[PDB]
């Protein structure tokens, strides 16, 4: 018997894909794996200082909201890419078709 | 003589009451904030 004992709760990890690294797009949306944490957004210059041994960021609700890149250990802040609602203005159908 | 043409009253009505939401269009934001600070930010899809 062999077990093989780990947490993935720690974010510095050195250990564990055979991924292909490639570059990094930076301002424009697009969707991200940084050491296996996924998601869509906005990779932006940070301002953040980060310690030593901290590899992620989170915000006032704890998810998160910055990354230090794995290779280059530049901080990169995350932010979602646009999206909101959306409302139709309709004349009504026994009028127009017309909609805004 | 002000904008938004308020009486005296009106305005330190304004001024005291501390509006948290304040509803406008807000993704120009976006970050360089010390944090992003909210309330969900529009992000969690409350608006
Ligand atoms: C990874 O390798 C690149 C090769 O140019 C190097 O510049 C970079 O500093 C290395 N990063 C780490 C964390 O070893």
């Amino acid at each position: 018997v062999v077990v093989l004992s780990f947490e993935l709760l720690h974010a510095p990890a050195t250990v564990c894909g055979p991924k292909k690294s490639t570059n990094l797009v930076k301002n424009k949306c697009v969707n991200f794996n940084f050491n296996g944490l996924t998601g869509t957004g906005v990779l932006t210059k940070s301002n953040k200082k980060f310690l030593p041994f901290q590899q992620f960021g989170r915000d006032i609700v704890d998810t998160t909201d910055a990354v230090r890149d794995p290779q280059t250990l530049e901080i990169l802040d995350i932010t979602p890419c646009s999206f909101g609602g959306v409302s139709v203005i309709t004349p009504g159908t026994n009028t127009s078709n017309q909609v805004a | 003589s002000k904008p938004s043409k308020r009486s005296p009253i009106e305005d330190l009505l304004f001024n005291k009451v501390t509006l948290a939401d304040a509803g406008f269009i807000k993704q120009y934001g976006d970050c360089l904030g010390d944090i992003a600070a909210r309330c969900a930010q529009k992000f969690n899809g409350l608006t």
